[PDB]
C-alpha cells in the first residue's frame, strides 16, 4: 500500500494470492526438520555386561606428601652432629624423613 | 525391476500429473533437462547418454492443456509421443467423448501406451487419474478402461479421480457424466480414490498459510499423497507394501472400491517451528474430520479399513503406540468384522518440498488411506441431484444426438441404486 | 559335523537372518570379508555345523534366500554382511507377493517351488553329518505364511528323518501390520501341524514390552527386536558346536519337550536381560538367572503361563558354572511353584550345560518351554477368525486364486481339535 | 512429569494472564522469544530446537484484548492457535453470552483444550478467570463449567475470579450476572477463588504506596498469589502441598468451597528497608481486617479453614510457634467443629521482583487461603441489589430477548437462598 | 546371617529414611559411591543383614522407595547419598494422593500394591534368612496411612511368622499439618492394632522440645530432627549388627516388652545428648545415662508418662562397660519409682549391652518403654474425631471414593476398647 500510505507495520499482515505471510521469526529458510529421535543400539549392554567387571571400577589413589618426621630429623641431626640453631634448621631443612 | 505407468484424461488430471512431475524430478535430484548436475527404474527410464524420460502419457481431447506443458519448461524431460493431444475437446458431454470423438483417438492411445509396456520388466499397476464432472474425463477415461481391462486381465488399475463437491459445482450436466462414469468403473477399477475440490479449499484456508489459493495449491497438496503412496516401492523402508498389498488391504469386499485419503502434519511456515510435531501429535490429526479430503463426516457411518504410511523419522514402537491410542477414541466406530483394520508402512525417505512451495519441511510425516461408510452420503446427494433434472428430462437430447441410448440411464441410475444397497447392507453388522 | 541348513522363506525372515548371521560371525569371529579373523582354537572346531570353506579361506553360510519381490535382497545385498552370503544362494520372483496365503502358495508357490527345492539338494547333498533344517517366517505374511508351509511339506516329502525346526512371529493381539492376518495364520497352521517338529512362537508386542521395561530402550528399532531373536535362535544351536558338560542337541530338546505329536509348539527366553545403567548393580549369579528365566516378563511370547499349567520344560546354560547349583535351583523351583505343573509328569524340567558363554556374557541361558498358556494365543485368532467368517464374502479374494471354501473350515476344525487337546490335557 | 494448564476468559482474564506470564518467565529464566538467555514442564512445553511455549489459551468474543497480546512484545511465546477471538462481545448480558454468541464459538475452544491437553501427560487441574461483573466472563464461564464438568469428570476445576464491590462498581447489570453466575458454579465448580477490587484497591494505597494504582499494579498482585499457590508443584519443600490438598482441606462440603486470600508482607519496595519481617511478624500481619483483599467483616465470620503457605526463608518450628501463638488470640474465632483448622506449606523457593514493579524485595513471604462464614456477608448485599432492580422488572426484556427464559430468574434466587441458609447453618454451633 | 528388609512410604518415610541410610553408611563405613573404606573388620561381621552385595565390590542397601507421586523421589535422587540405591527399588505413581485415606486405600492403593509387592518379593527371597519387615511412615492419610496399611496387611498375609515392626509419627496434637488426621490416624491406628507387632510412636513437639531444652538448637531443623529419629533406629538394630555382653534381638524386645496381644504401643528415647559447647564439661558415667533415659525431658513423645504408670521398660547400652553398674543402675531406678510401676510384674527393667558405641560418642543408650500414658494421645484424637464425625464434615471426600461411614464406627469402637483397655490395665 506505497500509494496511499507509509507502511512499515507486522500484526496486521495484508494476505497475498499465493500465501499469507510470516509474523514471528524463522531460522533459515529450507533448515530444521522436527524433533529427531535418538537411539542407542543393543551392543552397547553386551560389552558393559561384561566390562563393568573389569578396570573402569578401580578405586582413586591418594595424593601423599612427604612430610618431615621432626623427631626423626633431629635424630639425624644429632648423630650428624648439628648444634647450633640456623645449622639445626640447615640439616632439618635438606635431609628430610617421610612419616611412616 | 518393478514399473508403474501414469495415464491422464482430462485438464485436472494432466495439470495434477505436472506437479507430481516436479516432486518427483527434485524427490530423485533429476533437472527438468533430464541431466544430473539411484531408484529412477520405478518411474525414469535411463535411455543412455545421461537422459531419463518419465513413464506417463498425457491425453487431452483439446490442445490448450497439453500446449502448456509442450511450451513450458517441462518440454525437455517427456517425449513428443507422451504428450498426444487431439483438436476438439468433449465439451462436457459423456455421450460426445465416448462415440463421437473418443474411438476416434483411443486406438492410437492404446497403441502407446502398449509400446511403453514393453519397456516395463516389472508392470504391476497403473495410475490413471480423472475428472468426474468433466466429457472429457469421464467419456474417455471409461472407454480407456474398458479397453485396457481386456487388454491385460491381471494388471492393478489404481485410479486417482475427484469427486464434485457438495455445493460446489462448476458443470451443470455434471451429474449426468459422474454417475454414467461411476458404472462403468464399477465392474473394472481395481480401487478408485476419491477426493473433492470444496475439502482441499477448506483445508488449504484453515491449516496453510493461504487465504486464496489456485489450482496449483490443490495440485501439490495431491501429489505429495501420490509420492507418499508410491514411496514404498522407490525407496528402502522398515515395512514395504506394494500395490498388490493395497488392493487386498483396503477393499476388504466384493464391489466397494472407494477409500478416502488423508495426510498429515498439513501446517504453515511457522507454526512447525513452534509444534512438537510428535508421532501421536500427527496421528491424532488424521482422524479428526477436519483434515479429510472428502466433505463427509465419519460419524455418520463407520470405518471398516486403513493403511497408514509413515514417511521420514518414525520409530515402529511409537506407530505402535499411536494405533492402539486410536482404538480407545469413542468417536471413531470400526466394524465388527475388521478387528485387524489397519495396514501401516514405514519408509526412511523424508517428506519432499518444493521451492516456492505451499508446505513445512517436517521431519516426518504420514499418509492416510480409509474406507468407510461416510462415502454413501455423497452418493445419495449425486442420485437425489440426478433424479430432479432427469424427472423433467433437463438434458436428455444433448447426449442422445451424441451417441447415447436413452436406455442407459435408467440402468446407471440402477447401477449406482446397487451400489448404494451394497454399501448399506456391508455396514450392517452380522 | 552336526549340519543344519538355514532357509530364509521370507522377507522378514530375510531382515531376522541377516541380523542372525551377524550374530554368529561375532560369535566364531567371522571378518565382514568372509576370512576367519577370530581369537581361539575353539572356534574352528565345529565350525562345519554353519558353514562351509572354499579355497582360499573364505567361509560361506548355509543359507537360502527366498521371496517373491527383489525388495528385500537390495536391502541385505547392501547390507553390512551381505557379501558373506553365497551369489548364487539367491532365490526371488518378479511378481507382488500381495500378502495373500493362497495366490503365493499356489500362483507363484508352483513356478518357484521346482527352482527353490533343486538349490536346496546342493547344501543338503553337499553335508555327510546332517541333522537339522531351520526355517525362518511370518506368519501373517504373503511369502513365509503360505511358501514357507509348501516348502516344509515338500522337503517332509523328501527327509522324513530330519528335524524340521522352525521360528515364526505371531500377529499381534493388539494391533497387527495387516487387515487379512487371521486367514493367513488360520491356513499357515493346518499345514504346520502335520508336517514341522518344532515350531517356536515369538510376538512383536512383548519385545517391545521387555524392550521398554527391561532394557529401558526409549526408542527400540528392528534391530534390537532382530537380536533378541537371534540371541534365542544361537543358543538353541550352541550345544552343537562347543564342548559342554551336560550337552542337550536338538534330538535331546525334542523328545524331551514333546510329549505328544501335536503338542510342539514352544516359547521362548533369553537372560540375563537388563537395563544398560543397572547392569553394575546385579550380582550376576545363577540363582538371579533362574529369577530372570522364569520372571513372567522375560519371555518373547505374549502369554500368561499363571493362567495355565506347564507342561515339559528346558534350560540350557551357557558359561564356567559349577552343576550343583544348577540341579538345586531348577529342584527348588519346582518345589516352589508345584501349582503351575502337572503331577502325571515327574521331573517337569530339564537341564543343561554349555562350557561357552557369548561374547560380552561371562554366562547366560536360554529359555524354551510348552505349556497350556497357547491356547489363549489360538482364542485370540479363532475369535477374529469367527467374525470373520461372516467376511466368508471376503474370502472371494482367495477363491479368485483357486483356492476352495471348505479349506478355510477344514484349517478351523483343525485348531477347534488342537484347542480341546490342550483343554484336555490341562486334567 | 506433573502439569498445569490455564484458561482466561474476558478482558479481566485476558489481563491477568499477561502479568502471570511475564511474572513465570523471570522466574523461569526465559525470554519473551522463548529461547533461554527444570520445573518448565509443569507450565511450558519444550517444542524442539531452544523455543518453549506456555500451557494457556486465551479466549474471548472481542478481538481488541486479543489482539494486543498479538500486537505485544511476549506475541512471540505464544502460539497462534492458543489465540482465540470471537466477532462481538456479550454487552453485559448473561443470556446474550451464554446462548446466543457463547454457543457459536464454544465447541472451537473445547477442540483446543482437549488437543493441548494431549500432550499433558501427568495432568490433574485448570485454572479459570472470570469476570463476575461481566457478560461474557460470566456467560461463558457456566457453559465452558457444564461442558468441561462431564467431558473430564473427576479432575480439579479451581478458578481465579473477581467478585463484584460492595459499592464500587462499573455495570449497572452486575447483580443479574452474578447470581446467574452462582448458580452455575455452585454445581459445576470444584473450588474457586474470589477477590474484590475495592479492597484490592485499598490494600494497594494503605500497606503498598500507589497513590493512584492502575489495573497493571492490581494484576501483578493477583499474578504473585497464582505464583506462590503453584510454588510447590515446582520446587521442592519441607512441606509440599498438592492441588489435591487444596480441595480436601479447604471445603467440609460440597457447596461451601469459596475461600478468601491474603497475602503478607505487602510493604513497598521504598518502605521495606526498615524491617527484618520475621516468622512472628508475617504471620501477625496476614490476619488483620485490613489485609484482606475481600471487603468482609472478620468478626461476624468464623473460621473453618486455613491454609499458610509460606516462600523464601523459614524454619518449622518458627511456623508451629507462629501458628500457636495465632490460636491463642480470642478475636479469631474457629469454629467448634474445626480444631486442627490447618494446613502448611514450607517451599524453600523466595519470591520474584519484576523490573518496573511496586513489590518490596522481600526475603521471606507468606500467601493465605481460608474459608470464613464472612463470605455469606457479601451473598447478602448482592440478593438485596437483585431484588430491588426486579422487583419492578428493571432489565427483564434483555435477557428474555436473548433466549433465557423467565422463570430462570426466580430459579437463581432460590439457589442463592439455599447457599445462604447453608451457611447460616453451618456456622451454627450444635 | 539375620536380614531386614526396609520400606519407606511418603514424604515423611523417605526423609526419614534418606537421614537413616546416611547413619547406616556412617556406622558400617561405606562410601557414598558404594566402595568400603570403613576401619574394622567388625563392620563386615553382619554387612549382609541390611546390604545385598553387588560383584565388582560395591554393596546394594536394602531399602525400597515407595510413593505415589515423584516430587519426593525427585530429592532423593538429587541427594548425597541417591546413587546408593538401586534404580529399579524405585517404586512410584503419577498422583498426588491428596491425603484422602479412602482414595489412598482403594483408589490408588490397590493398583500400585501389585507392582510394590513384587518388587518387595525380589529382595524378600535373595536373602538367606529375612527375620523381619522395617517400614518407616506418618499416619498423614495418603500414602503413609493407607498404603502403608495396605501393605502391611499384605505382608502379613505373606509372611506370618515375620517381624512387623513399624516406625509411625503420630499428628502432633497441638498443631499438625492437616484437618483430615483424627479420620486418617483412627482408621490408621485400627490396622495398625491387628497387623503390626511393633508400633512406635513418635511426636514432632517433643522433638521441637528436645532441641530447644537439651541441643539448645535455635532453630530445629528436619535434618535434625530426622537425625534423633535415625539414631534412635540404629540403636534398635545395633545388638543383631555387633556383638555384646548380653545380645537382644527384635524378638526378644517384643516378647519381653509386650505383656497381651493389642498393648504393644512403645515410646522412645535416647541419650546422651548434650549441646554443642558443654559437652566437653561432662563427664559421662552409667549413672548420667540412666538419669538422661528416665528424664521427662528426653522422652521424644509429648505423653508425660508421670500422669500414667509404666508397665515395662527396656534399656539398650553401647561401649565397654561393667555389667554390675548397669544392674545397679537399673535396680536403683525401679525401686526409687516404684510408685510408676505394676504391681504385679517384679523386674520391670530390661538391660542389653552392645560392645560398639556410635561414632564421635564414647558412651551411648537408647530407651524403649510401655506406659499407661497412651490414654492421653488415644483421647485426644477421639475427640478431634467425635467433633468431626458429629458434624459429618469432610466426609464427602471419602463416600466418592468409596468408603461407608459405618467403618468410621468400627474404627472408633476399637480405639475406644483400646483405650478401655489401658484403663483397666492400669488398676
Ligand atoms: N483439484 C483440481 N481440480 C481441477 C483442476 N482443474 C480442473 N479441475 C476440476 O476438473 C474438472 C475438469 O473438467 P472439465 O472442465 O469439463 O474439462 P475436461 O475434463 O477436459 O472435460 P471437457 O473439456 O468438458 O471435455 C473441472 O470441472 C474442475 O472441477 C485442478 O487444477 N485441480
Ligand atoms: N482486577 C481487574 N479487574 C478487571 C480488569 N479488567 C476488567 N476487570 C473486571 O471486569 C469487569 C467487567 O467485565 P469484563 O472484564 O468486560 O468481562 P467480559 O468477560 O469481557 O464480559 P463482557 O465485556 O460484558 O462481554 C469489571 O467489573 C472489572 O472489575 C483488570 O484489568 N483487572
Ligand atoms: N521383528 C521383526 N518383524 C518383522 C521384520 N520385518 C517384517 N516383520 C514382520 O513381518 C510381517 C510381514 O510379513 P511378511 O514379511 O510378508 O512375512 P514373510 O513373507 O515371512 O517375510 C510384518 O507384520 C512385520 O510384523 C523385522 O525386521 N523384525
Ligand atoms: N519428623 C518429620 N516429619 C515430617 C517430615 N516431612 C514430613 N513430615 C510429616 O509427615 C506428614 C505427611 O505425611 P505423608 O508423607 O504426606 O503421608 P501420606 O499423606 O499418608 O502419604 C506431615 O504431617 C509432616 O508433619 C520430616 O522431614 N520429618
Ligand atoms: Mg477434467
Ligand atoms: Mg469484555
Amino acid at each position: 500500500s506505497s500509494a496511499s500510505s507509509t507502511v512499515k507495520e507486522r500484526s496486521l499482515s495484508p494476505p497475498k494470492t499465493a500465501r499469507r505471510e510470516l509474523s514471528s521469526i524463522c531460522p533459515p529458510d529450507y533448515d530444521e526438520p522436527k524433533t529427531p529421535k535418538q537411539e542407542r543400539p543393543k551392543a552397547e549392554m553386551m560389552t558393559l555386561v561384561e566390562r563393568t567387571l573389569g578396570a573402569p571400577a578401580t578405586s582413586r589413589p591418594l595424593n601423599v606428601k612427604s612430610n618431615r618426621d621432626f623427631i626423626s630429623t633431629n635424630k639425624a641431626a644429632l648423630d650428624a652432629g648439628c648444634v647450633t640453631a640456623r645449622d639445626f634448621r640447615e640439616f632439618k631443612e635438606e635431609n628430610y624423613i617421610a612419616k611412616k | 525391476m518393478r514399473e508403474v505407468i501414469s495415464i491422464h484424461v482430462g485438464q485436472a488430471g494432466v495439470q495434477i500429473g505436472n506437479g507430481c512431475w516436479e516432486l518427483y524430478c527434485l524427490e530423485h535430484g533429476i533437472q527438468p533437462d533430464g541431466q544430473l548436475p539411484d531408484a529412477f527404474n520405478t518411474f525414469f527410464s535411463e535411455t543412455g547418454a545421461g537422459k531419463h524420460v518419465p513413464r506417463a502419457v498425457f491425453v487431452d481431447l483439446e490442445p490448450t492443456v497439453v500446449d502448456e506443458v509442450r511450451t513450458g519448461t517441462y518440454r525437455q524431460l517427456f517425449h513428443p509421443e507422451q504428450l498426444i493431444s487431439g483438436k476438439e475437446d468433449a465439451a462436457n458431454n459423456y455421450a460426445r467423448g465416448h462415440y463421437t470423438v473418443g474411438k476416434e483417438i483411443i486406438d492410437l492411445t492404446l497403441d502407446r501406451i502398449r509400446k511403453l509396456a514393453d519397456q516395463c520388466t516389472g508392470l504391476q499397476g497403473f495410475l490413471i487419474f480423472h475428472s468426474f464432472g468433466g466429457g472429457t474425463g469421464a467419456g474417455f477415461g471409461s472407454l480407456l478402461l474398458e479397453r485396457l481391462s481386456v487388454d491385460y486381465g491381471k494388471k492393478s488399475k489404481l485410479e486417482f479421480t475427484v469427486y464434485p463437491s457438495p455445493q460446489v459445482s462448476t458443470a451443470i450436466v455434471e451429474p449426468y457424466n459422474s454417475i454414467l462414469a461411476t458404472h462403468s468403473m464399477i465392474d473394472h477399477s481395481d480401487c478408485a480414490f476419491m477426493v473433492d475440490n470444496e475439502a482441499l479449499y477448506d483445508l488449504c484456508r484453515r491449516a496453510l498459510d493461504i487465504e486464496r489459493p489456485t489450482y496449483t495449491n490443490l495440485n501439490r497438496l495431491i501429489g505429495q499423497v501420490v509420492s507418499s503412496l508410491t514411496a514404498s516401492l522407490r525407496f528402502d523402508g522398515a515395512l514395504n507394501v506394494d500395490f498388490t498389498e493395497f488392493q487386498t488391504n483396503l477393499v476388504p469386499y466384493a464391489r466397494i472400491h472407494f477409500p478416502i485419503c488423508s495426510y498429515a502434519p498439513v501446517i504453515s511456515a511457522e507454526k512447525a517451528y513452534h509444534e512438537q510435531l510428535s508421532v501421536a501429535e500427527i496421528t491424532n490429526s488424521l482422524f479428526e474430520p477436519a483434515n479429510m479430503m472428502v466433505k463427509c463426516d465419519p460419524r455418520h457411518g463407520k470405518y471398516m479399513a486403513c493403511t497408514l504410511l509413515y514417511r521420514g523419522d518414525v520409530v515402529p514402537k511409537d506407530v505402535s503406540a499411536a494405533v492402539a491410542t486410536i482404538k480407545t477414541k469413542r468417536t471413531i466406530q470400526f466394524v465388527d468384522w475388521c478387528p485387524t483394520g489397519f495396514k501401516m508402512g514405514i519408509n526412511y525417505q523424508p517428506p519432499t518440498v518444493v521451492p516456492g512451495g505451499d508446505l513445512a519441511k517436517v521431519q516426518r510425516a504420514v499418509c492416510m488411506l480409509a474406507n468407510t461408510t461416510a462415502i454413501a452420503e455423497a452418493w445419495s446427494r449425486l442420485d437425489h441431484k440426478f433424479d430432479l433434472m432427469y424427472a423433467k428430462r433437463a438434458f436428455v437430447h444433448w447426449y442422445v444426438g451424441e451417441g447415447m441410448e436413452e436406455a442407459e440411464f435408467p440402468e446407471a441410475r440402477e447401477d449406482l441404486a446397487l451400489l448404494e444397497k451394497d454399501y448399506d447392507e456391508v455396514a450392517a453388522e452380522s | 559335523v552336526r549340519e543344519i541348513v538355514h532357509i530364509q522363506a521370507g522377507q522378514c525372515g530375510n531382515q531376522i537372518g541377516a541380523k542372525f548371521w551377524e550374530v554368529i560371525s561375532d560369535e566364531h569371529g567371522i571378518d565382514p570379508t568372509g576370512s576367519y579373523h577370530g581369537d581361539s582354537d575353539l572356534q574352528l572346531e565345529r565350525i562345519n555345523v554353519y558353514y562351509n570353506e572354499a579355497t582360499g579361506g573364505k567361509y560361506v553360510p548355509r543359507a537360502i534366500l527366498v521371496d517373491l519381490e527383489p525388495g528385500t535382497m537390495d536391502s541385505v545385498r547392501a547390507g553390512q554382511f551381505g557379501q558373506l552370503f553365497r551369489p548364487d544362494n539367491f532365490v526371488f520372483g518378479q511378481s507382488g507377493a500381495g500378502n495373500n496365503w493362497a495366490k503365493g502358495y499356489y500362483t507363484e508357490g508352483q513356478e518357484l517351488c521346482e527352482s527353490i527345492l533343486d538349490v536346496i539338494r546342493k547344501e543338503a547333498e553337499s553335508c555327510d553329518c546332517l541333522q537339522g533344517f531351520q526355517l525362518v517366517h511370518s506368519l501373517g505374511g504373503g511369502t513365509g505364511a503360505g511358501l514357507g508351509t509348501l516348502l516344509l511339506n515338500k522337503l517332509r516329502e523328501e527327509y522324513p528323518d530330519r528335524i524340521l525346526s522352525t521360528y515364526s512371529i505371531v500377529p499381534s493381539p493388539k494391533v497387527s501390520d495387516t487387515v487379512v492376518e487371521p486367514y493367513n495364520c488360520t491356513l499357515s497352521v493346518h499345514q504346520l501341524v502335520e508336517s514341522a517338529d518344532e515350531v517356536f512362537c515369538i510376538d512383536n508386542e512383548a519385545l517391545y514390552d521387555i524392550c521398554f521395561r527391561t532394557l529401558k530402550l526409549t526408542t527400540p528399532t528392528y534391530g534390537d527386536l532382530n537380536h533378541l531373536v537371534s540371541m534365542v535362535m544361537s543358543g538353541t544351536t550352541c550345544a552343537l558346536r562347543f564342548p559342554g558338560q551336560l550337552n542337550s542337541d536338538l534330538r535331546k530338546l525334542a523328545v524331551n519337550l514333546v510329549p505328544f505329536p501335536r503338542l510342539h509348539f514352544f516359547i521362548v527366553g533369553f537372560a540375563p536381560l537388563t537395563s544398560r545403567g543397572s547392569q553394575q548393580y546385579r550380582a550376576l549369579t545363577v540363582p538371579e538367572l533362574t529369577s530372570q528365566l522364569f520372571d513372567n516378563k522375560n519371555m518373547m511370547a505374549a502369554c500368561d503361563p499363571r493362567r495355565g499349567v506347564y507342561l515339559t520344560a528346558s534350560a540350557h546354560f551357557r558359561g564356567r558354572m559349577s552343576s550343583k547349583e544348577v540341579d538345586e535351583q531348577m529342584l527348588n523351583i519346582q518345589a516352589r511353584n508345584t501349582s503351575y505343573f502337572v503331577e502325571w509328569i515327574p521331573s517337569n524340567v530339564k537341564s543343561a550345560i554349555c562350557d561357552i558363554p557369548p561374547r560380552g556374557l561371562k554366562m547366560a541361558a536360554t529359555f524354551i518351554g510348552n505349556t497350556t498358556a497357547f491356547r489363549e494365543l489360538f482364542t485370540r485368532v479363532d475369535s477374529q477368525f469367527q467374525k470373520m467368517y461372516a467376511r466368508r464374502a471376503f474370502i472371494h479374494w482367495y477363491v479368485n486364486e483357486g483356492l476352495e471354501t471348505v479349506e478355510f473350515d477344514e484349517a478351523r476344525s483343525n485348531m477347534t481339535d488342537l484347542i480341546q487337546e490342550y483343554e484336555m490335557y490341562e486334567t
